[PDB]
């Protein structure tokens, strides 16, 4: 309507195109798979030990670092597999962050700090796209791992995914599409209250502009849903709880399984996290 | 240091 809100449309469009380039499996594609509507993907359903073994062809367990984890018992292999998907998520999120206007002009130390605290909140936000109450798409939608199967793993691995499923059923109720999520994840990255930020001001400047864009996007894209903007900001704190819980569980897992080691990218992110 | 993150952000 006006030049000010016109600039917020361009920003929303820029972030959407950037999100499409950065993330191979979008919520649009993910939802098409989960509802059965014809797609490239035939997801092999993993519901038990036997199905996982018969489905090893379709899951790339082969790429997990380090290699000795690839030989271990099922629960450790599944956990490491989920953690490894997170490594590939970090790379995609990092490339997306670089496309956010003003982000690469921030103090490089602050770019590192924003990503370090942002990535898992974004991982679990976007994972909700791949989830229903029954299970989660894995290996770019070539696998579907059942919720019950992930519940059944021995302690301390038995409930590591339950908090993500519980956050996902509520979050997916908002019926956000890719274009909304593209702006929401940029808002999460540009959080001025992360510990050890050197220069908060230019981060809050960028986030203020992203939040306005997100608000305009949720007015236009969901004009019949009225307080969608307000409900979404409440979730940004439910996300932090998931990440604190996940890091705490990872601490338990590292100390109960003393000869488990993590991908060095995850070691560097998890170190001095909550 | 965050060597890998630094490297992801510079390439």
């Amino acid at each position: 309507l006006n030049p000010e809100s016109a600039d917020l449309r361009a920003l929303a469009k820029h972030l959407y195109d950037s999100y499409i380039k950065s993330f191979p499996l979008t919520k649009a594609k993910a939802r098409a798979i989960l509802t059965g509507k014809t797609t490239d993907k035939s997801p092999f359903v993993i519901y038990d030990m036997n199905s996982l073994m018969m489905g090893e062809d379709k899951i790339k367990f082969k790429h997990i670092t380090p290699l000795q984890e690839q030989s271990k018992e099922v629960a450790i292999r599944i956990f490491q597999g989920c953690e490894f998907r997170s490594v590939e998520a970090v790379q995609e999120i990092t490339e997306y962050a670089k496309s956010i206007p003003g982000f690469v002009n921030l103090d490089l130390n602050d770019q590192v700090t924003l990503l370090k605290y942002g990535v898992h909140e974004i991982i679990y936000t976007m994972l909700a796209s791949l989830m229903n109450k029954d299970g989660v798409l894995i290996s770019e939608g070539q696998g579907f791992m059942t919720r019950e199967f992930l519940k059944s793993l021995r302690k301390p691995f038995g409930d590591f995914m339950e908090p993500k499923f519980e956050f996902a059923v509520k979050f997916n109720a908002l019926e956000l599409d890719d274009s909304d999520l593209a702006i929401f994840i940029a808002v999460i990255i540009l959080s001025g209250d992360r510990p050890g930020l050197l220069n908060v001001k230019p981060i809050e400047d960028i986030q203020d502009n992203l939040l306005q864009a997100l608000e305009l996007q949720l007015k236009l894209n969901h004009p019949e849903s009225s307080q969608l903007f307000a409900k979404l900001l409440q979730k940004m704190t439910d996300l932090r709880q998931i990440v604190t819980e996940h890091v705490q569980l990872l601490q338990v897992i590292k100390k109960t399984e003393t000869d488990m080691s993590l991908h060095p990218l995850l070691q560097e992110i998890y170190k001095d996290l909550y | 240091r965050h060597k890998i993150l630094h490297r992801l952000l510079q390439e």
